[PDB]
């Protein structure tokens, strides 16, 4: 590990100073150490290798996810058309009349049948998924998180001290998005809002629209 | 084939590249699968092994004890319900839970009787397969034999690994099946039966996707 | 019959009415004199004599039958499956955008910059290399199935299949070109 700042011994950790001493495995090798394995499931070092490989896929899928969740709702939002511009209402669009328009344009690409969606969506993650595990055109023998060559066009990995750098943003900007996007889930089953009108919601009255306006929400009898 | 680097994995030929180095090809039923990493350790792998297997020896016992009895209503015997999940609650009717339709049968009345039963029933014989009692005692607790093997096919053990195989493959359908019934009984609310019976009726507009603005949320 | 072809090359014969690609003799004739100041300006002398592109004619023939490969399997299957011209293409797409019967967003304005940013982008890239082989016959994707690893450089031929099938659609989009405006 280099003097990175974010690498080795003196590295920031989870609870601050409060932290203590990491654990032994948590030495401040890989992105994101912030020293918090509390509950010991990653101190085999083998699991730690496969929960590594598995928290960067779910954390690449939910910054995908995050930005795509908010941006037909900011557009919709703005008067574009769509059939339902909620995240979570989303799917909902094959089933009613017209189909579903991308951007709510009819002669774009208006599909009608969701057995058709799901039979291209097989088929086509996966070959790509079984790509990622080996292989594959773009790629045969690399790395099974961080390939590069044709995932890495614009050669913005080539210098290791700043691959090493920004391997901390992506996996930053990824427990961010995990992290929202676990928001979205619970904040879509409790309030049952979009959470970019949750969030305007919450603007106009930060006092009354905060979650403890639903806390009662779920109470039994 | 199905032991040793022969076996075919779970992504075909996409697995040739990485199956974990401890799946080796030295158990029943490993295609290679634990991209989770939930058992480098071997001791907790000796011991999801047992997991593994008791769960699908639950879930044949399971898939069979859901589908028989809206099997056998298909053919007219009249049932309290056909459904497994209503099926508890024959013994809150009227005359109990009769096991076909007749009165010289079970006849079930009290829950506490039935249930206290099977608690020391089952508290003596899963005690028993975790230690070993009055059906063997040095016996493997995965496979005992003996007097769990009457019929005589756990001998030959090129034909016993292979029966080994038949028997995770079975159990890991039934409980992919269990696991079916949980859900479509929830999402839908009908008997897998009944949710075989209307997919067959139409197949493109009855499926699990007519299903799918069910549990949406709206307050 | 022709003395500079007729090998290495998919159609060795000599057709050749007047030796378009016929490599000549080059002689360099100097600079005259445009100085004001001397008293004389000459008309400049014979200098140099050159010894002397037939790898550039090969590459621009493939370019345009290529084209007219896409061009006239192109026009019939658009006159079978949509029912109009190959002409009056472009005359009802201004009015309606489709393909297949089926209608598209897209302003023809906006074809101008898809067509330019896209097609002209790929043309920038081709001229991009600088070995006359790999400019005729490029590797990587464009060959999915890998036939480069096979030869045709000796009597066993597995090139020369394109190019005969270029050369008539060239035509046939000729024979398009003299039944368009006339009949
Ligand atoms: C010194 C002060 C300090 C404190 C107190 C914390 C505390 C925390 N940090 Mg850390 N940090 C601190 C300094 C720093 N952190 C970080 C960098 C990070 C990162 C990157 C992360 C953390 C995270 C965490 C959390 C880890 C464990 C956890 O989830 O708690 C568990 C216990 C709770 C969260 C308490 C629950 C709160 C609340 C009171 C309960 C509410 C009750 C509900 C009403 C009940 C619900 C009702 C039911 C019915 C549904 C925790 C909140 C992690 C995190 O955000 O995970 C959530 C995380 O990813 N910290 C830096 C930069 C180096 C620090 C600088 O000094
Ligand atoms: C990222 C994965 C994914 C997630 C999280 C969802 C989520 C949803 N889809 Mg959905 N889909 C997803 C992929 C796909 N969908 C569809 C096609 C459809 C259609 C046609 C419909 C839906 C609908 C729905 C919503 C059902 C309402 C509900 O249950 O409220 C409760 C749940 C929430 C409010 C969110 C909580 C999410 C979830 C419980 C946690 C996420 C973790 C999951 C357990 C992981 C599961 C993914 C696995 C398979 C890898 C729900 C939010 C329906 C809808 O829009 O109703 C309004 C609908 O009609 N989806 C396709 C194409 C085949 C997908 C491709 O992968
Ligand atoms: C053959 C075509 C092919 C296609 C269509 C995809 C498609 C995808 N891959 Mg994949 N891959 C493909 C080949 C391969 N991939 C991988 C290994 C990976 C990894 C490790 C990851 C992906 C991810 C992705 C997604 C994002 C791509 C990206 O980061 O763009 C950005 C680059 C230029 C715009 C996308 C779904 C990512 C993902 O699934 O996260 C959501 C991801 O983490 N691929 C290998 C091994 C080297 C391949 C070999 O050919
Ligand atoms: C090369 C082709 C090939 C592919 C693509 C697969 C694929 C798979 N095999 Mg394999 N296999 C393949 C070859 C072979 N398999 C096998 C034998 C087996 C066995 C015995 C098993 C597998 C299993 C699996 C699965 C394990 C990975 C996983 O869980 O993904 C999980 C992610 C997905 C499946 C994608 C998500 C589904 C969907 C597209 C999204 C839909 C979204 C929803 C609408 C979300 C809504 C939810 C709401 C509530 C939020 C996976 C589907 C295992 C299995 O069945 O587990 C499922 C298994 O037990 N395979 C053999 C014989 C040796 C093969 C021969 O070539
Ligand atoms: C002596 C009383 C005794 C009784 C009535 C049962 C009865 C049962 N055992 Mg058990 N066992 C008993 C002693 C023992 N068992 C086992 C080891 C096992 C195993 C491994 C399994 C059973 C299973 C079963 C069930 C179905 C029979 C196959 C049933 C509950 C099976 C089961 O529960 O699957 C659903 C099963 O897989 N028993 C051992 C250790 C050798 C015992 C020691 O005496
Ligand atoms: C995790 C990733 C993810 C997932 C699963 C989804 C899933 C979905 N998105 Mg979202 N989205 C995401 C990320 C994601 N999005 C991100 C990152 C963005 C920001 C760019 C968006 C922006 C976005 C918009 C703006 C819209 C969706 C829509 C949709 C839905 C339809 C999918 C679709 O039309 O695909 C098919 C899409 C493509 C193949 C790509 C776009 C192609 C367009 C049509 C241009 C065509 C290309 C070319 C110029 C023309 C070709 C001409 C042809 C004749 C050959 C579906 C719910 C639509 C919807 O109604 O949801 C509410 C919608 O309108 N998404
Ligand atoms: C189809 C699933 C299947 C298969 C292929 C196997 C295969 C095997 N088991 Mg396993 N086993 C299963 C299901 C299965 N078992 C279930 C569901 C249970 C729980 C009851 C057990 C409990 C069990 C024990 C305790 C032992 C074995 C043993 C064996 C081995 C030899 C016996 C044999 O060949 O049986 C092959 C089985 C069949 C061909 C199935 C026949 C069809 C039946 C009759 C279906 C009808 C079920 C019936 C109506 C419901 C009554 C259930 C009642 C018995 C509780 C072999 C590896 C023994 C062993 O390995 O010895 C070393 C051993 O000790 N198994
Ligand atoms: C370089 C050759 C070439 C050119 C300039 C065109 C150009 C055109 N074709 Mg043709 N076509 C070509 C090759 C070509 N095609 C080939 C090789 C095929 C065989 C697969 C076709 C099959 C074809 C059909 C079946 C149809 C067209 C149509 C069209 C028109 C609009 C659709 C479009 O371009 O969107 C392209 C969008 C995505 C690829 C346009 C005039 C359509 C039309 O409406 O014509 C009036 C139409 O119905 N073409
Ligand atoms: C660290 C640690 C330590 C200690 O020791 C222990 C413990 C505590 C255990 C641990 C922790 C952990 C955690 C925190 C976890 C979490 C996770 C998550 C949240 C994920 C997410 C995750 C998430 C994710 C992936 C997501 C993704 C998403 C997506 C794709 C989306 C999609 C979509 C879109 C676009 C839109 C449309 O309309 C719809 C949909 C379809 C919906
Ligand atoms: C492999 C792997 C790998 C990686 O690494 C990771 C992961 C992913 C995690 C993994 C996976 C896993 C899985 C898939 C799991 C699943 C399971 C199941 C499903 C179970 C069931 C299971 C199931 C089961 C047991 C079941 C059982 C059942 C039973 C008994 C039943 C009973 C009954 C009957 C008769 C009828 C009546 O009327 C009622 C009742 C009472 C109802």
């Amino acid at each position: 590990t280099p003097d990175s700042f974010w690498y080795g011994p003196e590295r920031p950790l989870f609870l601050g100073a409060f932290t203590g001493e990491p654990p032994s495995y948590l030495t401040g090798e890989f992105p994101g150490d912030y020293g918090w394995d509390t509950a010991g499931l990653s101190a085999d070092p083998e699991t730690f290798k496969r929960y590594r490989e598995l928290e960067l896929i779910h954390a690449r899928w939910a910054m995908l996810g995050a930005l795509g969740c908010i941006f037909p709702e900011l557009l919709g939002s703005y008067g574009v058309p769509f059939g339902e511009a909620v995240w979570f209402k989303a799917g909902a669009q094959i089933f009613q009349e017209g189909g579903l328009d991308y951007l709510g344009n009819p002669n774009l690409v208006h599909a009608q049948s969701i057995l058709a969606i799901l039979g291209t969506q097989v088929l086509l993650m996966g070959a790509i998924e079984g790509y990622r595990v080996n292989g594959g055109p773009l790629g045969e023998g690399l790395d099974k998180l961080y390939p590069g060559g044709s995932f890495d066009p614009l050669g913005l990995a080539d210098d290791p001290d700043t691959f090493a750098e920004l391997k901390v943003k992506e996996i930053k900007n990824g427990r961010l998005a995990m992290f929202s996007m676990f928001g979205f889930f619970v904040q879509a089953i409790v309030t049952g809002k979009g959470p970019l009108q949750n969030l305007s919601d919450h603007l106009a009255n930060p006092g009354t629209n905060n979650a403890f306006a639903y806390a009662t929400k779920f109470t039994p009898q | 084939e199905w032991y040793g680097p022969d076996r075919p994995k779970f992504l075909g030929p996409f697995s040739e590249g990485d199956t974990p180095a401890y799946l080796t090809g030295e158990f029943p039923g490993d295609y290679g699968w634990d991209t989770a990493g939930l058992s480098a350790d071997p001791e907790t792998f000796k011991r999801y092994r047992e997991l593994e297997l008791i769960h699908a020896r639950w879930a044949m016992l399971g898939a069979l004890g859901c589908i028989t009895p809206e099997l056998l209503a298909k053919n007219g015997i009249p049932f309290g319900e056909a459904v497994w999940f209503k099926a508890g609650a024959q013994i809150f009717a009227e005359g109990g839970l009769n096991y076909l339709g007749n009165e010289n049968l079970i006849h079930a009345q009290s829950i506490i009787a039935t249930l206290a039963f099977q608690v020391v029933v089952m508290g003596l014989a899963e005690a028993y397969r975790a230690n070993g009692g009055p059906l063997g005692e040095g016996l493997d607790p995965l496979h005992p034999g003996g007097a769990f093997d009457p019929l005589g096919l756990a001998d030959d053990p090129d034909t016993f690994a292979e029966l080994k195989v038949k028997e995770i493959k079975n159990g890991r359908l039934a409980m992919f099946s269990m696991f079916g019934f949980f859900v479509q009984a929830i999402v839908t609310g009908k008997g897998p039966i009944q949710n075989l019976d209307d997919h067959l009726a139409n197949p493109t507009a009855v499926n699990a996707f007519a299903y799918a603005t069910k549990f949406t949320p709206s307050a | 019959r022709p003395e500079w072809l007729d090998g290495s090359l998919p159609g060795d014969r000599g057709f050749d009415p007047l030796g378009l690609s016929k490599p000549s003799e080059f002689v360099v004739i100097g600079v005259d004199e445009n100085d004001q100041n001397a008293a004389k300006n000459n008309k400049g002398s014979v200098e140099a004599i050159v010894q002397a592109g037939l790898a550039r004619f090969r590459e621009c023939e493939l370019i345009h039958g290529r084209w007219a490969m896409l061009a006239c399997l192109g026009a019939l299957v658009a006159e079978a499956t949509t029912g109009v011209s190959w002409v009056e293409a472009g005359k009802v797409e201004l009015d309606g955008a489709s393909y297949a019967g089926l209608s598209l967003p897209f302003s023809i304005t906006q074809l101008i910059w898809i067509e330019v940013i896209l097609v002209g982008g790929a043309e920038f890239y081709r001229n991009s290399e600088t070995n006359p082989e790999k400019r005729c016959y490029p590797g990587g994707v464009f060959d999915p199935l890998k036939l480069a690893s096979e030869d045709e450089e000796r009597a066993f031929r597995l090139k020369t299949a394109e190019i005969k099938h270029a050369r008539l659609a060239m035509v046939s989009f000729f024979g398009y070109g003299v039944q368009a405006l006339s009949t």
